[PDB]
């Protein structure tokens, strides 16, 4: 998370890390006892579900409740050439306990919407500016979602804004995601004081740099997919 | 349940 906050015990239960031979790649986040959302790229390269484990709670190196993966789906219609399509889920071998700093996150029925210029949390393990490295612990950042026609400019990023993608972050920059963020939470609050996943972090030019906001991948887009995958 | 936090987004300064 670019100029990312320390993210405080048990304030984001549902946020993952993806370790493969333990080395943090990727988020992801907790929908069931078994099942976690992330990105499809995540698993471009490191293929082998048997050498992925995930941890919870805000630090990596003294790990939390580490779990050993049975196994990952990958959108059928994704290829590593191209940023489309980018979400998968995986499924631990072990069910997992929820205490206070391990709990699953709601997922949004496939047709709510989110007024664009609402405010979003933003979350990872992932490098602080473009180009640094990850950190162990876990950090936060409030941006807004971005219109699709204001992203759509030439100027921003154009064309490739596909479906199921939609933009958040600041015009202005600043706050963002960056490398090691990836298939991990973005997030807002319903006035029941609970917790729902909109966004998983995907791609962007740079971090945090004026007119250049983080790519999502749209869950509601996404959401007939995840159940025919999870039962969730 | 799901979704639910158990820390405020009030945070002592
Ligand atoms: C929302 O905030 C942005 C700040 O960049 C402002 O420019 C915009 O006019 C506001 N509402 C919309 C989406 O028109």
């Amino acid at each position: 998370i670019a100029s990312g906050v320390i993210a405080p015990k048990a304030a984001w239960p549902w946020q993952a890390s993806l370790q493969y031979d333990n080395i943090h790649q990727c988020g992801a986040t907790l929908i069931s006892n078994t099942w976690l959302v992330t990105a499809a790229h995540c698993f471009q390269k490191y293929k082998n579900p048997h050498q992925w484990t995930v941890s919870f709670g805000t630090k990596i190196n003294p790990p939390l409740m580490k779990r050993n993966v049975r196994r990952f789906i990958i959108h059928e219609k994704y290829r590593s050439a191209a940023r489309e399509y980018d979400i998968a889920v995986v499924q631990v071998s072990s069910r997992v306990t929820f205490s206070d700093d391990i709990r699953q996150i709601c997922l949004p029925e496939a047709s709510a919407s989110f007024q664009p210029n609402l405010t979003v949390h933003i979350t990872g393990f992932g490098a602080l500016y473009y180009g640094g490295e990850s950190q162990n612990d876990l950090r936060e950042a409030r941006v807004k979602i971005i219109s699709d026609d204001v992203c759509k400019q030439p100027q921003v990023y154009g064309n490739d804004i596909k479906p199921g993608m939609f933009c958040a972050g600041y015009m202005e920059g600043i706050y963002d995601a960056c490398r090691g963020d990836a298939g991990g939470p973005l997030v807002t609050r319903d006035l029941k004081d609970t917790w729902y996943l909109i966004g998983i972090v995907s791609w962007g030019d740079n971090c945090g740099q004026k007119d250049k906001p983080g790519v999502y991948t749209q869950v509601t887009y996404y959401r007939n997919w995840i159940a025919s995958k999870t039962g969730i | 349940s799901c979704g639910k936090r158990v820390v405020p987004l009030n945070v002592n300064r």
